[PDB]
Order: structure tokens, then C-alpha cells, then sequence
DNA sequence: ATCAGGAAGTTCATATAAAAGGCAAACGGAAGCATTCTCAGAATATTCTTTGTGATGATGGAGTTTCACTCACAGAGCTGAACATGCCTTTTGATGGAGCAGTTTCCAAATACACTTTTGGTAGAATCTGCAGGTGGATATTGAT
DNA sequence: ATCAATATCCACCTGCAGATTCTACCAAAAGTGTATTTGGAAACTGCTCCATCAAAAGGCATGTTCAGCTCTGTGAGTGAAACTCCATCATCACAAAGAATATTCTGAGAATGCTTCCGTTTGCCTTTTATATGAACTTCCTGAT
């Protein structure tokens, strides 16, 4: 016997505000990608830039899954496949879509 | 001589936003060469109206959420539950705002 | 330390004439402080462009009126125009 | 262990639940890691350009906000 | 015995540059929708504005059907339904989508 | 006969063939007329606003081009 | 007496007018004062992008056996090219048409 | 008739050295004219906000460089920067 | 593996609309000199970002079962493209015409400018309170009879 | 249709983080004359959009059929959520520390202002050419065999 709890997890995550990616595995990913653009020079990051970029890199992904799950429900499925996300990034376009 | 005392031109128009500061920002921001004297008066009234438009709905959401002080989620709800503020603040993400509590009806 | 001016004491006065028993936190003060700086440069950038398309050198009240009417959507640019007009017609009668 | 493997499985699941997703395929944990990398590569490049023009070595919050603002992703709360 | 002609029609239309809606049935639709905003006053249009607005209104519809037909092929269909256009105008957003 | 009924069935069919549509449902011919009216309402409103600010009664080509430019639909070919 | 006049376009070796770019940066109200290297930089960048698009459009005209570039050829040249499609992304080119692209399932 | 000046005689000079045996029609000259007037108003607007974020009064070549590097994508920017640096070096020499 | 017949590509001639070319004028870009003034540079305080290092409990990684879900397939029934036929909305074009926008002069009221004085807004203190976590009872699901 | 467990909701206590309130003071906003200039107003012209009429034919509206679909249901098999557990990793505190950002004063090279003069750019007739169009030929591609 196993009860469903996806319905109790979506509701407790839609009424909270806090960030859902842990702070340090994002805080070294951003400093890794920042190396390739400064020609090996390590820039310093402020403590309010690694939050003001995580607040946008999660508000992109949550809205991306909200716009791809409409495509998943459109095809008769319920399971979210990568061919849904790759389509929802194409319909949005060059600007709003990729990147 | 008998130099008369100052009336602020926020008070000559009855606003709450600073017409002097808005005039200086329109003059220093390089939007045009001359700035007419009715333009900061018009623009400060428009900004006061939109600020009251959002803080009223945010206060109603804070009252519905059994609280006193307005937090950023009480602005997220106030903006996204409204058809003409969601259209204005459309491509705007509001930090610590959360999302609307949406579940698709076919799942339930 | 530089002076660092803002709209923080004016958003508070507009809050405490529509909800006299309600406070506002620091981060929701910052969000309402960034909202005003956004709509300010949005309306001023539209009215800098109306008065450059038409070969003018002055941002009058009429450019701010039609820039409000371009930017603000629907039944909100019907109230904001009246809120600005009833401020200009009582500024000039003083 | 690459650093993009720090965007773990339950964090992607936890973002998709806030997005409202009932069931999640297992192949999406690489598509999401490949979309997040492209979003960060487009925002970090413009933040670094705004830093280098100002002759600094510190990436403030204003640089990130100006990078997000010009891609049509205006961020409120950090100074605008 | 009948034959197909849709594949000959798609190919002969995608290599053309001319306009597909006739000129006068659009030149009176635009002048009717103008009356709802001018308070009964009849504005004049130029002849270069009723082409400048038609060039935009058809490059909107062609790209809308290209974005909706991906949704049609996505659900396993071939036939373009209205529930595809109504979703391609939802994923695009508030600006690029509706209107 | 109404004016929106002048956007006929061969016109919507022939725009759909340019978009690449193979078979076209019978209910789409009112959905396309519903979308076209919403687009024309959003564009002619700003065309008339830019006209009225300049004190004219003739909507020139630059006013429609400026109405399209500020919605993110930059039109090349009519002066700009 | 004065010396012979030399244009800044021919001094920098460009083709676009550095004088007109300087006048349109002063009369446009972008900032208070305008330096002397900014129009020389900006005219060079504008000449480069125009020389890019007029070469892809020339190739698309030559591949269609025509010696004059029509807006169809600019539509083709911009949309077939990966980064000019990303620059001119939200741009409609009038009398331009679409790219020939039939979905491969339908064939 | 007014002045009505544009870029039509400069786009043609660029065409006569990227393809010496190829003319261009009138509407496809108006499109290149509109393209130049759009890229100009884009680069100069980004340079004007760069000069205004840092409290400068001057748009030098450095703001145009860091506005090309923000607008133009990919290899197109890294070619345009080296196309402009060559021209301002040749200008400051002669 | 074999023919039929329209579809599409070749190719040469030809009008003709459209692009290239020549010539004047006005206007604006350049040379030159006098003047201001912004900003790169040097010296200095001070803020705040990084790295370590330890403590530690919070949470993700790994593996195994079970059942809701995706996918291919077949068959019934709807429906959309194809075809025949007439006829009616588009289109050209054509001149009259008259509402209208672009041009030119003049001047007056609104806008800047410079100086002095008051005054409100920000920064830095002391001080008061909303709320988040905690503890514990009433009540609205979720089975399983 | 009914009893236990449980998840939800709520009633209340309080520590403290954070909002509120209280003060020097400084920049800046406002009042007062001065001077200059932008743009609303009127006259006028020449451009240009609306309206109408005849026609003419081409494209659209309507009916009918049939074959290519959409939809629903079924069953096989795949695969994702639930569950346990513990050890790895992120969080926090913190003393310092030290690079790098922010502030301040200086003068010089770069930018502007003004005058003159001359060379570029655009506008309007004039030719000359590329491209649409026609018309027959030839291939060739698709349905049939």
C-alpha cells in the first residue's frame, strides 16, 4: 500500500517562497561559468549577486516547467518528457526561449 | 525685503510624491533639452496613483492572509491576481514572491 | 558615505492613507522602490521619444499624457490620466 | 563530479512540483541541467561585460540586475 | 480517382512574396476597427499604412500557424484544431502571444 | 454580410498553406478571425494614439511602424 | 590660408559618414558631450554589419540567377544565417515571404 | 521639398565593393536604410545607458565597444570589435 | 521489368518599368583659434569578500517492489479536400474635388539662469512590537468495514 | 456508512529581529528678478486621400462524394513514485586579513563655441538596362502495368 503525495507536495511548495536550489552548488557553478569569460581571471562575486541571479535562474525554470506541462497535458500524457521542454523553448522563441 | 515663505509644489498640487525630485530627474536624465513645468506634476500624480493601486491590493491580500505587515508575496499575489497589473508587470519577476497556487484541473 | 536618495518615505505616505493600520517590510519597500524607478524611466523614455518623433524640445504635460495612454493597459490608463489632470488643473490654479 | 551535477535530482523535482508537474520522466534531469547552463551562460556574460566596462573585479548586484533587465527579465528587489 | 494537391500548393505558396488577403476586404476591416477608438471621428489612412499594417498582420498569422502546427504534430495529429492555436497563443506569453 | 466575414475561407486556407498546414479543421476559420481582430485592435489603438498626439487626421505609415515597434514587431521597409 | 579639407571618413578609411554619425549622436540626446572616437568606432561597426548582409544577400541573389537584390533575398540571407537570425530575431521584412520548410512527417 | 537625408548612397558604396557586379532594388535599399537606422539607435542607446550607469558625461569609443559587445551575438561581435579598433587606430594615427 | 500524359525546366525575344547617370545648390562638415572642464592619476581609509576550520544535523544516493501509464493496433464513424459551375466582389483607372498637412512670420508667455535663504530628507542613535516556532486541543480527510 | 489515525486548523506565549521613532545637518528645493527662446496661431499652398462609375474576369460560394483521417478501447510492458538508511555535504560561526572598492585633490588633454569657406549630398530630368511575360521545346516525374 502506497498513497499519493504529489498532491500534498505541490500545494506545500506553491505556498512557500524560499529558494529551491541549495546555495553552494549554485555558488560554485556561477563562479565556474564566470571563468570562461574573464580569460582565467577570477572575478569576485558579491553575496547579493549570487542571490540576485539565483532568484532569476529559478523563476526561469519554474515558469519553463509550467509552460511545458501544458504541452504534456496537450498530448494526452501526464509524464513530462524532454520533447515537451524542447518544444516549449522553441515556441517562445529566440529571446524568451533559449536563454 | 519681506520674502514670502515656501510652499512646496507637491503641496500646491496636493500629491504625496516629490515634484521637485521628479523634475530634477527628468532634467538630469537626458530625456530632452527643456522640461515643461507641468510634466513633473503630471508624472508624480501618475506614479502616486499606480503606487496606491498596488499598495491597496497588497493590503487586502495581507489582510486576507491574517497578517499586518506587507511582505513580497503579498505583492506577488496582488499583481498576479489582477488582469491589468499582470499585463503591466508581465515580464517582471519579483524576488521572494513565489508563484500562484495553480494545479491543473485534469489532475484532481 | 554617499547620500543614496530614494522614494522610501513617499511610498510609506501613500501606504498610510489607503491602509492606516498596515506596515511594510524592508524588502517589500525595496520592491515598491524599484517599481517606481521602473515606471518612471518607462514613461519618461516613451515621452522622450514622442517629443523627438515630432521635432520638439520640451517634455510638456501632453507627452506624459499620451505616454501614460500608450504604456498603461486598458482601464488603468483611464484612471491615471484623470488623476494627473486633476493635479495639473489645481497646480495651475495656485 | 562536475559542478552542474550539483543541481541535484530532488532540486529539479522540487522545482517541477512548484511548477505543478504530476509525474516526471527521468530523462528530464539532463535537459534541465542543459537549459540552466545556457541561461547562466547568457546572464553571466553580460554581467561580466558590465563589470569590465566599469574597471572593476567585483560583480555587484546592479550588474546582474542590468544583465537580466536587458534580456527582458526585469528583476525587482535588488536596486533598480 | 482523385489526386493530392496540397503538397503542390504549399510549395508554390512558400516561394512567393505577395499578400494573401485581398486588399479592399482588409482596407475596410481596418477602417471599421479604427472607429471604436476615434469617438466617431473618421480618420484618414494613407495607402502606405494599410499595407504597413497588412504586412504585419499576415506575418503574424503565418508564424502563428507555424507555431501551432508544431503543437498539432506534437499530439499525434495532422489536422490543425483551434485548441492548438489557443495554446500557441498561451505559451508565447502576454506580448508576442495574444494580439 | 459583416466586415470580418470578408477574411474568407480561401484567404485563411492560403495563409495556412504558407505556414505549412496539411489539413485544416472547419472550426479554425472563426478562430483565425478571432485572433486577427485582437491583433488589429492592439495595433490600431497605438496608431491612432500617435496620430492624435501630433494633431492630424491622417494615419501615416510611420505611425503604424511606431505602433508596431513598441510592441516588439519592428517592421522594415516603410521608413524607419 | 588654410590647408586642404580631409573628411574623417576618408581619414579613418571608412565608407559611412563619421560627420553624420557625430551629428546624430549630438542631436539625439544620448548624453551631454560626445567624444571624437565614438563616431569613428560606430561608423566602422555599421559598415561591417552592412557589408555582412549585402554579401549574404549577394550570394542568395547569385544562386537564383539574378543580378539585383530584392527583399526576398534579404529575407533568405538573414534567416538562413545563424547569428543574423539571432540579431534580427523579432523583425518582419516587408515583401519578404517565408523560408521553404515542410515538416518531414507530412511527406 | 525638405532635405530627407539617409544612408542610401553609402549602402550602395559598400555593395559596390562586396559584389562589384550587383545592383539593388529600391525597396531593398529602403530595408537596408531602416536596418542601419535601427542598429544605430540600438548601439547608441545602449552606450547612453552605459555612460549613465557610471556617472559619465561622455560617450567615448569605450562605451561603443562595450555596447557592440552586448548587442551583437557570437562571432559577429568579435569581428565587429576588431573592425572598429582598426579604424580608430587609423584615425588617431593620421 | 514497362508507357501516358501533364508538370516543370530551357531558352530566346521583347516591352517597360525601374535603376543608373548627369548637373545645380544649399547646407553642413572641416580648419583654426580661444576657452573651459572632465576625468585619469596618485594617495589613502575602510569595507567586505575569501578561505579555513571545525561542529553538526539535514538531506540526498542507492537499491528494490508494485502498480499507474505510455504505446502500438484495430475498427467504427465523422469530415475535409477535391471537383463542377455559375456569378459577384475585387480591381483598375480616371478625373474632379476638397479635406488636410507642410511651410513661413511673428511675438509672447513659459523656461532657463544666477543668487540667497530656508527647509526637508537621509544617516545614525534609542526603542517598541509582529511574527515564527512551539505546545497543545477541535476538526476535516482516508481508509475499510 | 463508521472508528481509528492522521493532517489541518487554530488558540496562545514569547524572543527577538526588525520596524518605528527621535535628532544634527546638509544639500537642495524654493523665491526673485533677468533674459532668451520655443512653439501655438494665422495664412497659404500644393499634396493627397476619399468617392464614384463602368466593367471584367477571376476568384469565391455552394453542393456532393469518398477516402483519409480522428477517436475510443484494449492489452502488453515499461518505468517512475514510495520507502529505508546513513554518510556525505552544505550551513553556520568567526577571527582575521587583505585585496579591491570608494573618496579626494590636481591639472592637462580633450571637448566645446564661434567664424569662414568650400565640398558633399540630395533632388530632378535623362537614358539604358534587368526582369516579367509569352511561346514553343524538351525533359521528367508520377500514375498505371
Amino acid at each position: 500500500r502506497r498513497r499519493q503525495g504529489w498532491l500534498k507536495e505541490i500545494r506545500k511548495l506553491q505556498k512557500s517562497t524560499h529558494l529551491l536550489i541549495r546555495k553552494l552548488p549554485f555558488s560554485r557553478l556561477a563562479r565556474e561559468i564566470c571563468v570562461k569569460f574573464t580569460r582565467g581571471v577570477d572575478f569576485n562575486w558579491q553575496a547579493q549577486a549570487l542571490l540576485a541571479l539565483q532568484e532569476a535562474a529559478e523563476a526561469f525554470l519554474v515558469h519553463l516547467f509550467e509552460d511545458a506541462y501544458l504541452l504534456t497535458l496537450h498530448a494526452g500524457r501526464v509524464t513530462l518528457f524532454p520533447k515537451d521542454v524542447q518544444l516549449a523553448r522553441r515556441i517562445r522563441g529566440l529571446e524568451e526561449g533559449l536563454g | 525685503k519681506a520674502r514670502a515663505k515656501a510652499k512646496t509644489r507637491s503641496s500646491r498640487a496636493g500629491l504625496q510624491f516629490p515634484v521637485g525630485r521628479v523634475h530634477r530627474l527628468l532634467r538630469k536624465g537626458n530625456y530632452s533639452e527643456r522640461v515643461g513645468a507641468g510634466a513633473p506634476v503630471y508624472l508624480a500624480a501618475v506614479l502616486e496613483y499606480l503606487t496606491a493601486e498596488i499598495l491597496e491590493l497588497a493590503g487586502n491580500a495581507a489582510r486576507d492572509n491574517k497578517k499586518t505587515r506587507i511582505i513580497p508575496r503579498h505583492l506577488q499575489l496582488a499583481i498576479r491576481n489582477d488582469e491589468e497589473l499582470n499585463k503591466l508587470l508581465g515580464r517582471v519577476t519579483i524576488a521572494q514572491g513565489g508563484v500562484l497556487p495553480n494545479i491543473q484541473a485534469v489532475l484532481l | 558615505r554617499s547620500r543614496k536618495e530614494s522614494y522610501s518615505i513617499y511610498v510609506y505616505k501613500v501606504l498610510k492613507q489607503v491602509h492606516p493600520d498596515t506596515g511594510i517590510s524592508s524588502k517589500a519597500m525595496g520592491i515598491m522602490n524599484s517599481f517606481v524607478n521602473d515606471i518612471f524611466e518607462r514613461i519618461a523614455g516613451e515621452a522622450s521619444r514622442l517629443a523627438h518623433y515630432n521635432k520638439r524640445s520640451t517634455i510638456t504635460s501632453r507627452e506624459i499624457q499620451t505616454a501614460v495612454r500608450l504604456l498603461l493597459p486598458g482601464e488603468l490608463a483611464k484612471h491615471a490620466v484623470s488623476e494627473g489632470t486633476k493635479a495639473v488643473t489645481k497646480y495651475t490654479s495656485a | 563530479r562536475d559542478n552542474i551535477q550539483g543541481i541535484t535530482k530532488p532540486a529539479i523535482r522540487r522545482l517541477a512540483r512548484r511548477g505543478g508537474v504530476k509525474r516526471i520522466s527521468g530523462l528530464i534531469y539532463e535537459e534541465t541541467r542543459g537549459v540552466l547552463k545556457v541561461f547562466l551562460e547568457n546572464v553571466i556574460r553580460d554581467a561580466v561585460t558590465y563589470t569590465e566596462h566599469a574597471k572593476r573585479k567585483t560583480v555587484t548586484a546592479m550588474d546582474v540586475v542590468y544583465a537580466l533587465k536587458r534580456q527582458g527579465r526585469t528583476l525587482y528587489g535588488f536596486g533598480g
